């Protein structure tokens, strides 16, 4: 079952909600249809550092320290 | 027909973007309760009303901001950091540059980090940040490019504040963009 | 032989389509009597779910196809750069059948057929894309073109085509498009931009051609402006504008060429001027030219049984069609003299663009009667007078 | 309170399989 | 425990609103209300729409037809360019994670409908 | 002397080559006797494996040369030549026949100079590239150049050209290849973008110039989009940039000039005010006019066969050609007389180009017929409204 | 009980349908009915009532109104069944008011089409 | 021009209001959204749309070819 709410304004069956009060979407369920059906899925890509911390390559660093408080 | 040149603004702004973002940080990691929330960039900034930390800060980077414009720099790091200047939150700004998508993304970054209170643990406050400049010439060669500045001097890789460790990344962000790699991401210790 | 009736279902009207086909086809076989359109019915239903029924060309016969439609409501979508966002495409997008569209297929009045043909053209072309004929041996570049005076409804014809053409082809595409393309937004001139401009918005056509289930018709104004003459012109002045891009579209229109669901439709103004690559690229190029002596008279009529039909001029006397005076054989009459007087005008408001004719009208009503409410043979006078007041007007102008 | 529609806050009724109607 | 998975389900759904820039108005900011360390909506048109929404999926969600609360963030044409799928198979402390979740989710990536056909949720999202 | 057969594998006819060889040499055999075309046959293994064994340009019993291949049905695969993933398509890649080019070396219809001239040209290359000639002492650039007045059918040649070449030498290499090259994505606004793209596309190229089993065929569809000429661009309109494009380009032509497996096919209309410092970088520059009375006779002889083939024309006629009408010396009976008809359509219709002349089989069905079926005479009559219509169309428009 | 009116709902809503060869004499509820014997419109029928069922095991209801369309699904007529929802001769009572209703009234084009709706023993008819 | 006439558009509805709105020196940037909005209430009637360009001949055809009637002043009187 497939719960389709159309909204937030700017075998298996369908219980869509349509819970009206303006009457012109004039579109439920071809986009209830189109939320519906799964599209060309990307995989999930993995993380990864580019830049690792170099023992042969070292940083930078000026002198002075933050006012405390 | 004119054909026509450009004018890139490419290794400067990250800084003073980190300007931002660590006019942000300081504030988010909680090692600012001196900071004020205000606006910026169309985004809820936290800033500091401090205008001597403002010159601080105009000090601290803004004046090593072409100096900083090498493109040799790998980890833009604010290492947050105890007393002892080693890390506890390694806000490494892996720096991978290919060389107004900039803030466009940005938004994100600023936001998220914005939200990173809702990620960073409790970090204890009372704690200070250090920018780590990660070159790709080793051990801080070429102490002009760095000590640019006159009235605001620099030091080289001493022993301390040279390395870090405890890499835990869990990449809050991850944000590709056009001129910048901007691999920014949290690594806890 | 064959005949095609087209019928307006209203949009908050929904029963399904076989229903309406069945009702009408009811209403047909009872009635079975020439053009006229229906709009009086007796059937709740069929009042709710029905706005009118016509015959587009008295008799008996049932050799009858339907075509029902619905212009769509909303008017044009925009298109802007993908990462230019602000003004580099800018192309109006219409989602036929539309709204504003309705009632132009009748309006426009010619005396060259050029509607027959520009509709069996394509009525042809489908034919021959259904056949399986071999496209490597027989092929068309499926490029309209439009030259003619200005002024004198040249571009009016390509809209009214699509229109028509989304109405009677309906159930073969569920719908049409209409890109309506701007040839003055696309010459952002610094070094070969414009003709690299033309690319992204011919790759939107590919987008919106690849949806194989909808007609698509590209409506191409001032098609002098994007193919400027190059061999003629001896000016090596132009950098790479006049070589690169022309050339920049000679290439993407022959690229839909293999694809059969797209019709491009052009509108030009100079007959010169334009690049003798693209007057071989164009199936047909059809000269619409200004409104002659019977033609402005038609028009004429329209108006004054369009004022009559909204009580302008309150009392109604039989407007006498030309045939009708041809008939007679041109007898004055009591009645049969407005007609006539309505044939002198025509002839003295002679050689005037069509905009100017369905403007007439407007002034005539505007300056030399202000009242509300007129009778006939004193704004036909108006008119008569606000033809030479528009000939001393353009007089006045040099 | 509440209107089911088996083709006030509304819970309407779909069955995919029947879409024909382009318009529901 | 639904009664208040719902309103993590709201902090969800706000929070991808939130870091997806999906409007330029930035209403959103730090609410602990009621001390729960997450960052919802101002607007309470919307606070209730969320709760609404989650309670005509109540008679709906734990009946557990669910098999997966697809919040999908809809497109200019109203299309599911990013449906974060949420597995229905159920201490803050997934609660962060999913926070955190979401956001190294949002790590790689770059109008909201919630249909509903370890929280692991998955981005699918156009290539 | 040699005589040339072309057997088609189908989709699935996986099974071998030598056995159709020998095969197709025994069908030969057992037939041993102008240019033919098998589609029936009555072995099984023919009959499956086998779609099409064309005898093209008497007593077989001598020298025969075939040709196994087996058509391809990919596709675009464009090269995204994406510095930042911000660039568009450019040089699109075509492969071993891809059936879209398939049929089009025999329907394109020139005199008989233009094929073999430009045939023998590729396999003297070859000859004299096999027997070791020394480099610098006689050499080419391999490089075609086609021009002639619009329409002509000059993209059509090169990529047939392709075509028949990849087919006629599946021994020496195994498969052929084909870039087009998109000779408007290699400029670039800034600063020296451009020639950078230029030479970025000519070591791609290169690249795929690597392995010498392939055959590389490079066309440039309209040269006068790159080498623009250098001195023409007169006063301050036109930057440097449009210098450095050129000699980068011949820079590069010059570069790829060492190889012998790649030829660059490269073809502009009427526009030959060419660079020339590359208008010298040729060694053919072959001039392509429009469409001689023979050959307008062929192409509407194919465009009838067809069209009766198709179910168009329903009731076939046996139409005679050129040779029996020589032949039976202009004799007038009936089965010559619509022959002859079609002959004085044809010495009318001298003049226009071959991009039409593949329309009016279209138009004189789109604009003068209505039944969908028409009786030859009663379809012919059509050509000659339809051809009389475009001349006069073509007049006014001045 | 909510099942066996949801069962009598399934008559009612079928024999409307009713109330032309299409159609058969069958046993139902030990009274011989001439309904359809469409197996596809039984279980269709018997599973708008049985998601009609958890909708009255909430026991929120006020009517099951089984709209007879007409053609056009724009109703010409309708079948309002106020049912105030808090032996064979009233089990067949029903039947004949509905039956004296479209006695006195009169029925639709052969295919009712209809759709059944719920309000969530009485009747009458919205012509 | 969004907020704005839908004010005017509550001004529109109602057969009693001769609402007149003028225009003053014919999102943002990437279109205006204002033609949007003014050319959908061009339809609803009994509002007449009057524009001060006080720009000359040159015209973009956004909005001065669905203007009809257009007339010149030029230098005041005495
Ligand atoms: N020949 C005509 N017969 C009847 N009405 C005409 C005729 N020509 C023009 N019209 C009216 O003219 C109005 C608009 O015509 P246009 O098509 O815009 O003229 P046009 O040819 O576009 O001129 P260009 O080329 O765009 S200057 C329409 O409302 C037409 O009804
Ligand atoms: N001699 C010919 N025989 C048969 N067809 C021809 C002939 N010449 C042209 N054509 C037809 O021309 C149709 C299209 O040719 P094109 O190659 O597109 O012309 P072309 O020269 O590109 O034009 P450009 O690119 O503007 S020179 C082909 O399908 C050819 O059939």
């Amino acid at each position: 079952q497939v719960h389709i709410f159309w909204g937030a304004p700017i075998t298996t069956e369908v219980i869509l909600h349509y819970r009206p009060c303006e009457s012109d979407p004039t579109q439920l369920p071809k986009i209830a249809e189109k939320a519906i059906q799964d599209f060309p899925t990307r995989p999930l890509s993995r993380f990864i550092p580019w830049f690792p911390y170099d023992g042969s390559k070292l940083p930078l660093r000026p002198k002075r320290s933050p006012p405390a408080s | 027909r004119q054909d026509l040149n450009f004018g890139q603004v490419v290794a400067d702004v990250l800084c003073e973007f980190l300007e931002v973002a660590v006019h942000l940080i300081l504030y988010v990691r909680e090692v600012y309760g001196i900071f004020q929330k205000r606006k910026k960039y169309n985004v809820p900034v936290q800033m500091s009303c401090h205008p001597e930390l403002n010159q601080y800060i105009q000090d601290t980077l803004h004046c090593v901001k072409p100096l900083l414009e090498k493109n040799d720099v790998e980890k833009v790091v604010v290492v947050i950091l105890d007393k002892e200047h080693r890390p506890v939150e390694k806000f490494v700004f892996e720096i991978t540059q290919p060389p107004s998508h900039v803030e466009q993304l940005l938004r994100a970054f600023i936001l998220k980090i914005s939200v990173c209170d809702a990620v960073l643990d409790h970090n204890p406050p009372g704690c200070t940040f250090t920018v780590l400049v990660h070159t790709r010439e080793a051990a801080t060669r070429n102490m002009e490019k760095i000590q640019v500045i006159k009235d605001f001097p620099w030091i080289l890789a001493d022993e301390q504040d040279v390395h870090m460790h405890d890499p835990r990344l869990i990449p809050l962000k991850t944000m590709t963009s056009d001129i910048l790699k901007m691999q920014l991401y949290v690594e806890e210790r | 032989p064959t005949v095609h009736v087209e019928v307006h279902q209203r949009g908050s009207s929904t029963a399904k389509k076989e229903d309406i086909n069945l009702s009408v086809r009811k209403l047909l076989n009872r009635h079975n009597i020439g053009d006229y359109t229906w709009t009086e019915f007796d059937e709740p239903f069929l009042t709710r779910n029905v706005q009118s029924v016509s015959i587009i060309d008295d008799l008996s016969a049932c050799t009858v196809a339907l075509h029902i439609f619905q212009l769509n409501e909303d008017g044009p979508s925009s298109e802007n750069l993908e990462e230019e966002t602000e003004n580099i495409i800018a192309a109006n997008h219409w989602v036929l059948p539309a709204a504003e569209f309705h009632g132009l297929w009748d309006s426009l009045v010619y005396d060259v057929e050029v509607k027959s043909h520009l509709l069996d053209y394509v009525m042809t072309t489908l034919l021959f894309s259904d056949k399986n004929v071999n496209s490597n041996l027989i092929t068309w570049n499926r490029v309209v073109l439009l030259h003619g005076p200005p002024g004198t409804g040249k571009t009016s014809l390509c809209k009214a085509l699509a229109q028509k053409l989304t109405i009677r082809l309906s159930s073969r595409y569920r719908y049409g498009q209409l890109i309506e393309i701007n040839s003055h937004s696309l010459f952002s001139k610094w070094f070969s931009e414009s003709g690299k401009l033309v690319t992204k918005m011919f790759q939107k056509i590919q987008d919106l051609i690849d949806d194989k289930d909808a007609l698509v018709f590209v409506l191409i104004d001032q098609v002098e402006s994007l193919t400027a003459a190059r061999n003629a012109c001896r000016a090596g002045t132009e950098p790479s504008d006049a070589i690169r891009v022309v050339n920049a579209v000679l290439t993407q229109i022959d690229q839909i060429k293999r694809h059969s669901n797209v019709v491009i439709l052009t509108t030009s103004n100079i007959t010169e001027k334009i690049d003798v690559a693209f007057v071989d690229r164009a199936d047909i190029k059809q000269y619409i030219g200004p409104p002659s002596a019977a033609a402005i008279f038609k028009i004429y009529l329209s108006c004054l049984e369009e004022l009559m039909k909204c009580q302008i001029i309150y009392p109604r006397q039989q407007l006498l069609t030309l045939r009708e005076l041809e008939m007679i054989g041109f007898i004055e009459n009591n009645v049969s003299k407005l007609s006539l007087l309505l044939n002198d005008i025509s002839r003295k408001s002679e050689g005037l663009s069509g905009r100017v004719l369905r403007k007439l009208p407007f002034l005539a009503h505007a300056l030399y009667v202000q009242a509300p409410t007129v009778t006939i043979e004193g704004f036909l006078q108006a008119l008569s007078l606000a033809v030479d007041k528009q000939f001393e007007e353009r007089k006045k102008l040099a | 309170s509440q209107v089911h529609i088996f083709w006030t806050e509304v819970i309407l009724h779909y069955r995919p399989c029947e879409s024909d109607p382009t318009q529901l």
